[PDB]
């Protein structure tokens, strides 16, 4: 019973960090398009900058 | 059979990587390690064994004490490293050197006498019918199939920096630096007193070596997660010991690799791993600087930690012009690159009239190697 | 046992999505970070194409 | 009054030595032990007293299991400790510890929790305006009035060995080596047993630490001493059991002090004292060595033994380039140095500033021990 | 007083000349270094002083890291070099620069930027009547007493070339080379760690600077040298480090000047010493060369080599004409013949007009330097 608790702990700090690695993933990967936007900005403002 | 095939060892610090040339991987690698009952034994029908080598070192490790024979990329121990290369061809190999040229490994700016002694023990130890003795970092490039760039070479060892240009190579751009996997080691171990956890002798500080292989990683930031220390939630990890006691490590985890970055830690001046990067690209000519920085190579075993590439990419290009883009080429496999740099060199057609021949050996003797070779 | 087996196989899968998402934090992270340069690079291109 | 006065406490294991700073002498010094009776009276008008501290516990110690609180320079248990630092103060000292700052020794490489849970108790038990922890060993070289030296500490607790040159200090230098007059004593009761005499409880356990503190000396040749043990003459001494009891030892007696030279006889891995002082000499900078060589100072308890000096001489020139002259500075007096160092820090006018206040503490907490102090 | 005396200061890199005009020899010759605490110091009573200057930093190597101020002729830190003259003016000479019109040496075709702001300071930091800034090759010639000569001036710094002819001066001419005495210790302890010795702080990269001003020499060939480095006996010399231990330098000791005239050791194209003096001389018209062949003059520190003078004698001779007879003329004194040349032109009449005033420079600003003088 412990271990079937501790399957669900387990099992819901799976869901947790699946839960918090999407979020961090897709907070990644969409900091990473502004990260992608902010620098092809900042190459086409140094293309007018130039 | 033709070509005969050839042999290749790596013998920085630590590790022998071993197998044939002509193949992707190695067949052999084991630790680097000669360790000698130190308690006298009482029964009867032991052994007796005068000391183990090898992973058998490993299982049989708390009777033993091990010793090193390589420091800093010195061979300390000429036996020791000869009962190492013994253990190789006999024990896993399974091959008689006189059917195979040899193909050493060896770390840059090395005092000459242990590339002139590790061919005399080539020629007069194991009889073979020729040998190589290369520098590490060019090998890892040549794994990388990339024909510039400048590797960056840390082992158990010592940490080395070899640019290179179009093939070629810069003597004075070469740099080599006192660092390495073992000093992160002893200054882990050190850093793990503070905690409570005291591991005295050369048994469990390769149980800490085993702790820094995982548990550790590079900041990308230092401070952000020396802050972050404060709420301990994922920056703990509990380790399991062999005896079955129970580690828990902080902050302590990611600071033992920052040393690279701090040699300030460590209280050595030798400014860290990405200024004496940029101390070798300085010390290269005006024009090549620009793929230099572009076509970085990590090889070795102590860059094998988590964020390495991320933290060296933010210090050089925060450092560097910005001007140009720094691309780190840091493979996944790195570890073994320079075997592979050896695997590739030796299955190379045109280098087979390169190798130190034994007859050129017994004619001009072991000064020769400096001469015909890097 | 079976249990204890479904605790390590979460126990994995956990440093596995721990470390994926302390990862996947270094990228969200990084992209907040790569953000925040590139919000000051943005702000310095604006600025100095300005 | 002027100045406050201030107190000192140096607290290595084994024995309290405390009194007033600005005093060349500790008025108290007394054993850091609480014994506790295990067997159960049958009188009335007995104590009770659940337990007895300091050289009452020595007095009447038959009933007593004894109990050390300080092991390997960690406070094993804090009821222990308080209860010791209750009886300096009220019992000796008679001082209110709100009328005086009060400074504590504490040894190198120390987890931070005795540090961190050592001022928790200063403040949050003996209400005190100020406190500050120091280093065993900095004490030492104060108290021998030099700027320069590598101190060797070795107390009851463990053995240290701090190298300083012109005051700074050598974090990676520094060197901790889990030997101790306690271990010596645990070695002792063991080699005493061949002979026939066996010491099995905590009592005489104390009774083999009293033989040691006069019988035992350090052979100026190990095996030149224990060869001329073959003609037993006066490499035997009678000693006095408070049983009425005698005892004759005879080379037992110096081999056990030859135990720091010899860790082999006890079964650790770890080097001898004086492989130790040039592992922390060889860590320093090329440069200030001469001096480290010069100017080694030995503190503690466990340095007292007849010839330690001689043979740490003999074997530190021995090892070193005989090029430069190795002289050792061993005060008598050398078991009381670190409480003399702390008499004259907090004698001190600068150091008066670098206190850790009690409001510094009730605002930033327990864990600024390490941001201001060493 | 009459003539108010004047102060001379030569500031190459590596060392500060110093003294009164007038005089023959410097009063205060010392090391341009500026050293500072990298360790934190733990004791209460020291110091504290943020960095130390001058041989002060000498004795006090191994707590310091060392920074140079100067590199190449170029000041890379202004607060270090004002510190640098603070030492100067008020540890040694012990003069109120109010009192005196100073002197400065600096080198050719060096930056505006440091004779600019080099005056800056002097007017703005030690308050001064007035000043003047001169080119080092130029005040060896009149040390030497010559009117005619081709100067090679080579310090820690860089090295240069000045052709002059009866007074007047080549502009076009006038060849400066990045090599210098640092950049021999450089290459220095890299050839050291090829035997085994290994050198890697700024504290023993003063260790081989001092190695190298008395152990290295030049050969008169280098190949017959090197040849004759097999029987080892005489090319072999044993050293003493301040740590007691010994070096043993073979044909490494004389290759080290050689790079001189070989700068394909260090890696850079620039022509050895003996061609750039050909590059100076050609550049120059076909009439003076007859005398700039017979009165070459050697000045600066990394000119005292043992048999420079004859090898530059030998190659020269060997390149030009043996038409005319190549006189080299390097007198012994030559390390202070730049300070001497600004002894006595500070002494001379005529130039006592020719200072740069405290008033003209409180008029018409800083850039007036090129404008008054060259």
């Amino acid at each position: 019973e412990k271990y079937s608790q501790k399957e669900d702990k387990y099992e819901e700090e799976i869901k947790v960090l699946s839960d918090k690695l999407k979020e961090a993933e897709t907070r990644a990967e969409f900091a990473e398009r502004s990260v992608t936007k902010l620098e092809k900005s900042i190459d086409d403002l140094e293309d007018e900058l130039y | 059979e033709d070509e005969t095939t050839a042999l290749v060892c790596d013998n920085g610090s630590g590790l022998v990587k071993a197998g044939f040339a002509g193949d992707d991987a190695p067949r052999a690698v084991f630790p680097s390690i000669v360790g000698r009952p130190r308690h006298q034994g009482v029964m009867v029908g032991m052994g007796q064994k005068d000391s183990y080598v090898g992973d058998e070192a490993q299982s049989k490790r708390g009777i033993l004490t091990l010793k090193y024979p390589i420091e800093h990329g010195i061979i300390t121990n000429w036996d020791d490293m000869e009962k190492i290369w013994h253990h190789t061809f006999y024990n896993e190999l399974r091959v008689a050197p006189e059917e195979h040229p040899t193909l050493l490994t060896e770390a840059p700016l090395n005092p000459k006498a242990n590339r002139e002694k590790m061919t005399q023990i080539m020629f007069e130890t194991f009889n073979v019918p020729a040998m190589y003795v290369a520098i590490q970092a060019v090998l890892s490039l040549y794994a990388s199939g990339r024909t510039t760039g400048i590797v960056l070479d840390s082992g158990d060892g010592v940490t080395h920096n070899v640019p290179i240009y179009e093939g070629y190579a810069l003597p004075h751009a070469i740099m080599r630096l006192d660092l390495a996997g073992r000093d992160l080691t002893d200054y882990l171990m050190k850093i793990l007193t503070e905690r409570g956890y005291s591991f005295v002798t050369t048994a469990e500080r390769e149980i800490v070596r085993d702790i820094k292989e995982k548990l550790c990683y590079v900041a990308l930031d230092f401070e952000n997660e020396m802050a972050t220390a404060a709420s301990s939630s994922s920056l703990e990890k509990s380790y399991e010991l062999p005896d079955g006691q129970v580690i828990t490590i902080g902050n302590e985890r990611f600071r033992c690799p920052e040393t690279l970055f701090q040699p300030s830690f460590i209280g050595m001046e030798s400014a860290g791993i990405h200024e004496t990067t940029y101390n070798s690209i300085m010390k290269c000519d005006i024009d090549i600087r620009k793929d230099l920085y572009a076509n970085n190579v990590m090889s070795g075993g102590t860059t094998m930690y988590p964020g390495i590439a991320d933290r060296m990419q933010k210090e050089i290009t925060a450092l560097a012009p910005s001007t140009m883009k720094i691309k780190i080429i840091a493979p996944p496999e790195r570890k073994y690159s320079v075997w592979i740099g050896g695997s590739i060199l030796a299955s190379l057609s045109t280098f087979q009239q390169m190798w130190i021949t034994k007859q050129e050996y017994d004619e001009a003797g072991p000064s020769i190697v400096h001469r015909k070779c890097f």
